């Protein structure tokens, strides 16, 4: 329903920097808690980097400090920014938005967007 | 603070309830199309479509506003197609028509579908405002049900029979004051309509256009138009409680007009409850009453708002619990007496059939206490089944859907063999009960129901491909997949003979 799109990803030098953008069309709630998941080739859906309406920013233990993420509530978009690009963190990246619709813990769905492949060189 | 009941408005809830009973007992112990159109609105103005329509718009967006076209497409069908058939033939009640077009066995096979539909719906007319009284008072949720049940079974002492206009104008008359209490004070507490209609857009609660043409989604434009028409045609076209007050009107043009007057009234209760749903989001787009400051059920979102908004106004929060309770005393007593006289008319012909009027007047109140236990017993079942508007339209669709198929097979198809309709009905009733219980055992995933965010923050293998691709059918399609089976099966068996 939200039909969200994204851009900003491709072949870069191993060790540089990059900013991945992701918009959100449709009737998406602003106070939503958009995130950034990724999928390595042959692996499972990897880490969450969640930022809620209160900008409480979360990271995984492998990506503390080296990666940053910020959103703005005016246009309903999220910017994932890259630093210290490893030769092995390359994957496809998805732009999820975690809805919460009930009182329990196991009731969340995600509205997965299309992928974007980022590769390294060395 | 929070605000609760006080000692001064408790009598306002009880005093407005007893005067509605006082109007009913006076005209008992004693149609020109304008009364019966308002009496057709009071059946719609239940405690399901007042307590549960804002709590469903607050969670699943305001796609429910598309029902304003669905209410137009049913009164066109139910007046052009289904109305001149039951009127011009001099029919007394719409199940007596079934033994005219088919054999007499399918009428006893017809009203058994009406009894299981009625006692499944009138458990939701009873349990829903008891789910509201448990919120505002903390009385108990299982004791207020049997409180509500025993006052209507003892209202089967010829008080509930012979429904009067004056006990139906009071249902709307409290409800026009019940919503105007809660709409008007919510605007002045939130500062303008253009503020209520501004945080709802930021929450995504507008959601007016979907247009996704697959049946597996719960709320589309196509589900509400196509499937929602076939659900509500089973209520305004073939249900005996809402065709009895079409034949009773005198002129045929007036009885058509009474179906066209409450279309304004259905557009009023829909607009005045969708806007309460958008008012309920803008008040609680920071701390929902779920997940924090809890309300057990989703249908405790309207009585939690009223004691939160009308806390400084004494007298008025008792009026909102009154208009939820006002619909049930007219509905359930008429719901039981509809089940009473039909059953004793059904029973006498395979019985000894020569008993005296003393036993027949005894058995008219003999089974009335039995069905009230089944009214209470199905009301204990309705603590399950979920959202109590999703469950009120499923048991219209999954049971009363194929019952509408017989009247579609009888009227339109001129070669409907009576042995074809009997196996056509039980085939259609089996397909609808297959998908109808499969969804209520395994619910659809939230990628198909599309529920919206609730924002807890600012408050200072399991799936099998049958369970995913057919049990996730839309709950407004349980009558489309019911009627379009008993029309297909009901013809091909009739075409075989």
């Amino acid at each position: 329903q939200v039909q969200l799109q994204e851009s900003g990803g491709g072949l870069v030098q191993a060790g540089g920097s990059l900013r991945l953008s992701c918009a959100a069309s449709g009737n998406i709630s602003t106070r939503a808690g958009m995130g950034w998941y990724r999928q390595a080739p042959g692996k499972e859906r990897e880490f969450v980097a969640s930022i809620n309406w209160g900008a409480i920013t979360n990271y995984a233990d492998s990506v503390k400090g080296r990666f940053t993420i910020s959103r703005d509530n005016a246009k309903n978009t999220v910017y994932l920014q890259m630093n210290s690009l490893k030769p092995e963190d390359t994957a496809v990246y998805y732009c999820a938005v975690e809805y919460k619709y009930g009182p329990q813990r196991s009731d969340t769905y995600y509205y997965w967007g299309q992928g974007t492949q980022v590769t390294v060189s060395s | 603070g929070i605000g609760t009941f006080v000692v001064w408005d408790y009598v306002v809830f009880a005093g407005m309830l007893v005067i509605s009973a006082a109007i009913g007992i006076y005209y008992a112990f004693a149609m020109t199309a304008v009364p019966v159109a308002l009496s057709l609105t009071a059946s719609f103005m239940s405690a399901v479509t007042v307590l549960g329509t804002p709590s469903e718009v607050y969670r699943f967006g305001a796609i429910f506003s598309i029902f304003a076209f669905t209410y137009f497409f049913v009164v066109v069908i139910s007046a052009e197609v289904f109305l001149p058939v039951f009127y011009k033939l001099g029919i007394t009640s719409t199940y007596e028509y079934l033994e005219l077009r088919f054999n007499k066995c399918v009428r006893l096979c017809g009203t058994v579908l009406f009894i299981v539909q009625t006692i499944l719906y009138t458990g939701i007319v009873i349990y829903a405002p008891a789910l509201a009284l448990n919120q505002v008072t903390g009385f108990d949720l299982w004791g207020a049900v049997v409180a509500t049940g025993v006052v209507c079974t003892f209202y089967c002492t010829l008080g509930g029979l012979k429904a009067v206009i004056w006990t139906d104008v009071f249902q709307v008359g409290i409800m026009v004051a019940g919503f105007a209490s809660v709409i008007i004070q919510a605007v002045v507490m939130q500062g303008g309509i253009s503020t209520i209609l501004n945080d709802a857009y930021d929450g995504g609660r507008l959601n007016f256009w979907n247009f996704n043409p697959n049946p597996l989604q719960r709320h589309t434009f196509w589900t509400i138009i196509i499937g929602g028409t076939f659900t509500w045609t089973s209520i305004y076209g073939v249900n005996q409680s809402q065709v009895q007050r079409y034949i009773s009107c005198k002129s045929r043009f007036q009885a058509k007009l009474s179906l066209y007057i409450n279309l304004v009234g259905l557009w009023a209760i829909l607009t005045c409850s969708v806007f309460c749903g958008l008012a309920l989001y803008s008040r609680y787009h920071d701390c929902d009453p779920w997940t924090a400051k809890k309300v057990s059920a989703p249908d405790q979102l309207m009585p939690y708002l009223v004691l939160d908004i009308l806390q400084d106004y004494p007298g008025l929060p008792g009026l909102f619990v009154a208009c939820a309770y006002s619909g049930t005393l007219s509905t359930v007593s008429s719901s039981i007496n509809a089940l009473a006289a039909v059953t004793v008319e059904d029973l006498i012909k395979p019985y000894f059939r020569s008993l005296s009027e003393r036993s027949l007047s005894w058995i008219s109140q003999g089974m009335s206490v039995v069905y009230g236990a089944l009214c209470i017993g199905m009301a204990a079942l309705a603590s399950l089944m979920g959202a109590l508007l999703q469950a009120a339209l499923s048991v219209f669709g999954m049971v009363g859907g194929p019952l509408m198929g017989l009247f579609a097979l009888g009227i339109l198809v001129p070669f409907a063999n009576s042995i074809g309709a009997l196996v056509g009905l039980m085939a259609g009733f089996a397909i609808s009960l297959w998908v109808g219980i499969g969804a209520q055992i395994y619910p659809p995933l939230p990628e198909r129901t599309l529920p919206l965010h609730l924002d807890i923050q600012g408050c200072n293998v399991q799936r099998t491909p049958l369970m995913d691709n057919w049990y996730s059918l839309s709950y407004l399609y349980f009558s489309t997949v019911g009627t379009l089976v008993t029309l297909l099966v009901g013809i091909l068996v009739s075409l075989s003979t």
